[PDB]
RNA sequence: AGAGUGUAGCUUAAAAGCACCCAACUUACACUUAGGAGAUUCAAUUGACGCUCUGA
């Protein structure tokens, strides 16, 4: 066969901080509130505070924001972790505590005669395993880290093929459980890339065709 | 003793072979509607329609009337859509419409409906009084 | 009539049918009935994804077994500087799925753990021995 | 003269002599007069410019209450005065159909046949 | 992403008023939970 | 023993006037019903952009298929398995504030 | 560079009928009720903008 069997992968970094409301989404929240405010019943903290009212009311003639305060004062003191990860890590675009909102994919820069730039991670099929052995054996081999990660399925994901007799690339799509990567000065660029930069990082048919199936949402 | 169909049977386009992956019927509606076009449909049995429509003879009835006037189709539906969106943008008419306040002047659609679609709607009305049976055969 | 050419026209019990666990296709392949396990510590985000992933799998034709409920926990959290508490509770709801085909499950999978909302945990088991 | 009686074990009853028939589309509501042969006597819908052109949407109880206004208009014209409309427990208990109801008993038209003089 | 499931009320005829409370969970990181009391912060040790 | 709190509690008796401005204003209503329908118009974008993703690599996937069929018939078996070692999934949902 | 071409998601529909969402009900789905968003790629059968296919 004229054709060279060659496989790569997707190893997506999920979101970790939860994306952040639009304007329509945050006032909709704010009157999910007003209603759910309007149709509850029955507060437990609310009959303690009109009940406490009442019978001061009642000896006065003749508590609970206390509760309010102390609660407000320890929420004051505490401080929460930072989201602002673009002012965190300026625009260190190969750390994995870049934009936690978004998911990441993993892109590697290579050398090659046709095109000597970033690409997702090569493996050439050897006869004796599954193209899943192929992943594997990419995440095993890939430059000094340890994923903990897990293959979504044993079903391709992508396929983008260029002739120079023809370099078939066998697309993936694999999802980084808690993994990271050791020597973080690596002399290979490991960049984690999104799709908005896939624009600046991948360039045409064989790479950046990887539109598709690499997932934004 | 058995005698196969004279033509199709009404139930034999569907496939058997596992029911629960067909769509369905959740509507009392939506089964109105098939079965009264299904009742529509010519068939090859004995029918109501049969013996209790009107035979009338495919003679396909002559047009003994003007000819029809000739409009402009595109520029007829841009101006009916530049009247929908500037209607649209009059933003009284959604608290109108919303509120269930809104109304429709009957003069004006019914002259406008003799402008338009009245003739169709008059040689119906006088083709079920039967005057192009009787007055014109 | 039987000799009629009309005969079995008003049949409908064919039309109709009444009257699977570790199912498999041999050189192809589909998963059994399996349990989208969906649990959260607020009852109204659980039932909220939920309600989604039910409409999703309506939308996409995956035919949904039953939607049921997994009972509420109530665990006491003791810390002391006897121990002040506090009550939490964790509410579980199972989208119980029928005809899955291992070739769409990366489809599901992918699209669910996207839209998995905030502090939801979702986990899918065979129909074995939970009930 | 002849109502068509029978047809107990079925729906609609087909004892009239004119049927108001409404069809709810997801764009349009269109209102038809038909007798009992099955002719169109009178027809009125929002598919119509006449229509369209005072309606904000043709999917409303407005634009049902239009329309019963302008057939209920139409069925004085034409002569129509007695009808019997057979809705649907649905139809019956939507709001469009009673603004419907409402706008063509207020135009004049009667939903009720009267009987038959058998003797 | 996260929004689709997450914009929705309490879908029930009698229920108590919940309250958007961030609990903590032991590296630190809290979650909008619903809670009976006013107390923004709750503990996990 | 299936028992659930999908049944409501006996403490709801006699006290839900903690809101009893059931009254409500006009602006607020107009407000309301724009915004519902904002809202409406808005999640049907969302699910458009969430079909498109759907179709979009239910074909990629399906050529794939096909061009796996092109160069081998092993591969399309070792590629269309069932793999029952990855299926008990688990995934935590996207936090609030990172650790 | 050359062909299939061209009505919103679909239609031997011609500006329509089915699909499709948000609220109410429903654990949920479904039904129903109220709403919602939409299309004819452009110039007098051709000519020239967009998708797919083929090659370098």
């Amino acid at each position: 066969s004229p054709w060279r069997l060659l496989g790569a992968l997707c190893l997506q970094r999920p979101p970790v901080v939860s994306k952040p409301l639009t304007p329509l989404q945050e006032e909709m929240a704010s009157l999910l509130q007003q209603i759910e405010i309007e149709r509850s019943l029955y507060s437990d903290h609310e009959l303690r505070a009109l009940d406490e009212n009442q019978r001061l009311a009642k000896k006065k003639a003749d508590l609970a924001q206390d509760l309010e305060d102390m609660w407000e004062q320890k929420f004051l003191q505490f401080k929460l972790g930072a989201r602002i990860t673009e002012a965190d890590e300026k625009n260190d675009r190969t750390s994995l505590n870049r934009k936690l909102d978004r998911n990441l994919v993993l892109l590697v820069r290579e050398k090659f005669g046709d095109q000597d730039v970033w690409i997702l991670p090569q493996a050439e099929w050897q006869p004796g395993e599954t193209l899943r052995g192929t992943a594997e054996r990419t995440l095993a081999t890939l430059s000094e880290n340890n994923m903990e990660a897990k293959f979504l399925g044993n079903a391709p994901c992508g396929h983008y093929t260029f002739k120079f007799l023809g370099a078939k690339v066998f697309f993936f799509k694999a999802l980084l459980l808690t993994g990271d990567f050791s020597q973080a000065g690596n002399k290979g660029h490991h960049v984690w890339v999104t799709k908005d930069e896939l624009g600046d990082y991948l360039k045409p048919k064989y790479l950046a065709q990887v539109r598709r199936f690499v997932s934004d949402l | 003793r058995r005698t196969p169909p004279l033509g199709p049977m009404p139930n034999s386009d569907i496939d058997l072979s596992n029911l629960e992956r067909l769509e369905k019927y959740r509507s009392f509606d939506r089964y109105r509607r098939r079965a009264e076009q299904e009742a529509q449909a010519p068939h090859w049995w004995r029918t109501y329609r049969e013996y209790f429509g009107e035979k009338t003879d495919p003679k396909e009835k002559i047009d003994i009337g003007l000819p029809p006037p000739k409009v402009s189709r595109t520029q007829q539906l841009l101006e009916r859509k530049q009247a929908i969106q500037e209607l649209r943008a009059n933003v009284e008419e959604e608290r109108a419409a919303r509120l269930r306040t809104a109304s429709v002047p009957l003069d004006a659609v019914r002259a406008e409906w003799e402008r338009t679609c009245g003739p169709y709607h008059k040689q119906r009305l006088a083709e079920y009084y039967g005057l192009y049976r009787d007055l014109f055969h | 009539y039987k000799t009629k050419p009309t005969h079995g026209i008003g049949k409908y019990k064919h039309l109709i049918k009444a009257e699977v666990r570790a199912i498999n296709l041999g050189t192809d392949y589909e998963y059994g009935v399996l349990n989208i396990h969906l649990t959260a510590y607020d009852m109204t985000l659980a039932e909220s994804y939920a309600q989604y992933v039910h409409n999703l799998c309506n939308s996409l034709s995956i035919k949904v077994e039953e939607s049921y409920a997994m009972p509420t926990k109530t665990i006491e959290v003791l810390q002391l500087q006897m121990l002040l508490d506090s009550v939490l509770t964790t509410h579980e709801r199972v989208v119980q799925i029928s005809g899955l085909s291992a070739t769409f499950a990366e489809i599901f999978l992918e699209i669910i753990q996207s839209s998995l909302p905030e502090g939801v945990r979702l986990s899918v088991k065979e129909h074995t021995e939970e009930d | 003269a002849r109502k068509e009686r029978g047809w107990r074990t079925v729906f609609p009853s087909r004892e009239f002599w004119h049927r108001l028939r409404v069809i709810r589309t997801q764009h349009h509501v269109e209102a038809l007069v038909e007798h009992q042969n099955g002719k169109v006597v009178v027809s009125a819908s929002t598919r119509e410019w006449a229509i369209k052109k005072h309606l904000y949407s043709t999917r409303n109880v407005v634009a049902c209450e239009s329309i019963g206004r302008v057939l209920a208009q139409r069925c004085l014209e034409a002569g129509i005065n007695f009808m019997v409309y057979q809705p649907t427990p649905w139809e019956a208990a939507s709001d469009s159909m009673k603004r419907l109801q409402s706008a063509m008993t207020e135009g004049g038209v009667v939903l009720r046949e009267p009987q038959r003089i058998y003797e | 992403d996260s929004s689709r499931a997450s914009l929705t009320r309490v879908h029930r005829q009698a229920y108590a008023r919940l309250y958007p409370v961030l609990l903590v969970k032991q590296d630190g990181s809290t979650i909008h939970i619903r809670y009976r009391e006013p107390r923004r912060m709750l503990a996990m040790p | 023993i299936p028992i659930e709190d999908f049944i409501t509690p006996l403490k709801f008796l006699d006290k839900a006037r903690e809101r009893p401005q059931v009254e409500l204003t006009f602006e607020e209503t107009e407000r309301r019903a724009l915004l519902l329908k904002k809202w409406s118009l808005y999640k049907q974008q969302e699910r458009k952009m969430e079909r498109d993703t759907i179709r979009a690599m239910l074909e990629a996937q399906q050529e794939a298929l096909e061009e796996l069929q092109l160069e081998s018939p092993k591969l399309h078996a070792e590629a269309i398995k069932r793999d029952p070692n990855l299926f008990p999934f688990e995934k935590e949902g996207p936090h609030y504030t990172p650790p």
